[PDB]
Formats: C-alpha cells, sequence, structure tokens
C-alpha cells in the first residue's frame, strides 16, 4: 500500500516480497527492471473518447468497470523476490482513477503452461495540480 | 460614472478616470463596488466575447458595431470572484473609441439577473 502522487512520472520500488512458491531461494532466472504501468491506460482511454465522439452504446460502453483499476500483470520465467521498478508514468489518467492492481504471473515449465497467480492490492490518490476549465478563440486584425 | 443597481443596494463606478489613453498594450482599471453588508459577497464578472447575432445597412451597421464589442478588448481575468476593491484586467486588439464598453456582465450568483455595466471609454491611439 502505497500513496499519492501528482502529474509527474515517478516510479516504485516496493519494499515486501510475495510469497512466490518454487524449489528454493535460488534465482528466478529474468527479473523485470522496468515494470511500467499505465502504459496500457493510453490505449484505454483514447479507444475510449474516440468512440465517445459518436453517441455511446458500444461494447466499450457496455457495462465496464475495469478503469477503476487498470491493473496490468507482470509476466515472467522460472523464491520470494524483491519488488522492482515501477516507473509509474502517470500523465493521462481519469479523475475516476483510484486503485491498481498487479496480478504476477509466476512461471516454470518444461513443456507446460504451469503457472499460478500473484495478486497485490494498491491505493493511490491524485494530487488534481492545475486545470483548464474553459478556452475560447478570438481573432485579430490590428498591425502592431 | 455610477449606475445604481436593479436588486441590490450595489453601485458601480470606476476610480480611475473614465476617458483614458492607450496604446494597444497593456492598461490597469479599477472598479468600485459599494453596497450594503447584508450578503456582501458572490458577485462574478464575464466579458462575454461573443457576437450577438442579430433595412440593409442597418442590418450591416449593427453587426459591425458588435463585431466591435466582441473583438477590441479582452479581459484577461475573467470569472474574477470579488471578496471592495478590485483592478480588472484587460488588454486590447484592435483601436477606436470604445466609449461604453458594454461587454463586460457582473452578475448575481443568488437571482440570477444579467447586470451590466455600460460605462467608461477607451481610446486606443
Amino acid at each position: 500500500k502505497m500513496t499519492r502522487n501528482s502529474w509527474m512520472m515517478l516510479d516504485g520500488t516496493k519494499t515486501d516480497f510475495h510469497i512466490t512458491v518454487r524449489n528454493k531461494s535460488l534465482s528466478c532466472a529474468i527479473n523485470h527492471i522496468k515494470i511500467i504501468p499505465m502504459n496500457n491506460i493510453e490505449q484505454m482511454l483514447k479507444p475510449d473518447y474516440w468512440k465517445k465522439m459518436p453517441p455511446d452504446d458500444l461494447y466499450i460502453m457496455e457495462k465496464q468497470l475495469d478503469w477503476l483499476s487498470k491493473s496490468c500483470v507482470r509476466i515472467i520465467k522460472l523464491i520470494t523476490f524483491d519488488l522492482e521498478l515501477d516507473n509509474t508514468a502517470v500523465p493521462f489518467n481519469f479523475t475516476g482513477f483510484d486503485l491498481l492492481i498487479e496480478y504476477g504471473m509466476s512461471a516454470t515449465d518444461e513443456s507446460c503452461i504451469y503457472l499460478k497467480k500473484l495478486s497485490i492490492p494498491y491505493e493511490v490518490t491524485l494530487r488534481r495540480t492545475i486545470e483548464v476549465p474553459s478556452m475560447d478563440i478570438i481573432p485579430l486584425n490590428e498591425l502592431f | 460614472s455610477l449606475v445604481n443597481s436593479k436588486l441590490s443596494n450595489v453601485k458601480f463606478k470606476f476610480i480611475n478616470s473614465n476617458i483614458k489613453v492607450i496604446k494597444g498594450e497593456k492598461f490597469t482599471m479599477r472598479l468600485q463596488i459599494i453596497n450594503s453588508s447584508s450578503s456582501p459577497l458572490d458577485l462574478v464578472v464575464y466579458y462575454n466575447n461573443t457576437i450577438n447575432p442579430i433595412t440593409l445597412e442597418n442590418q450591416y451597421q449593427l453587426h459591425n458595431k458588435y463585431r466591435k464589442i466582441a473583438e477590441g478588448i479582452i479581459l484577461l481575468s475573467n470569472d474574477y470572484k470579488i471578496p471592495y476593491f478590485a483592478d480588472l484586467r484587460f488588454i486590447g486588439i484592435m483601436s477606436g473609441y470604445y466609449g461604453t464598453l458594454s461587454g463586460l456582465k457582473v452578475l448575481d450568483l443568488n437571482t440570477n439577473e444579467l447586470i451590466e455595466v455600460g460605462n467608461g471609454a477607451s481610446v486606443l491611439i
């Protein structure tokens, strides 16, 4: 459970490891470095609004609530591992955005899709820093 | 100088002199608000830079009046919440005699009446 950020592109290196059960405390052989969350949100939100430019009756506006989290996932390869560097990169976030989650995939295989799920809760609020609530357009005619 | 209200005891005057000289650059303009202190607050300004959409020569005379009201000056702090004294912030684009510069409208947020301040002038030469 972390805390709030402003509209900057910050990063998170969380302290506690998850469980991630395997043989023993040997190396996980593929460790993520740039996790990059909120690089799903800029190909959710523009396909939200560019089908909001006709009237809304689409399947993307059909009782969907995956914008409350926009929960990405981190996939890996073949024990407990401390959390990586996030680079959360918040610049295009809606005002209804209030939470995140990370269903981490714990892989191990010989010739098999044998995985598990490891999920994290994250609460974060927003600094509404600056807003432009209006615009208007004026032409001109004088040479100065 | 002064115009009285329609709803409250509020009166509007301009402390700076109503005939004033400026070029096309920036200038400082200052407005009096004196009322009764029963609800001494919640007025808003806005200049409303849009054309009032409106005989043929009068048909192109009322338009050319309105197209130099709504294009001449621009108010650089519109939606100014008042709280007495306020220095309203304009810059003018094109030049002329803007006697009774009549775009700017204050309004009482309870019981919305379109209060107008049709006073003041500005030559821009």
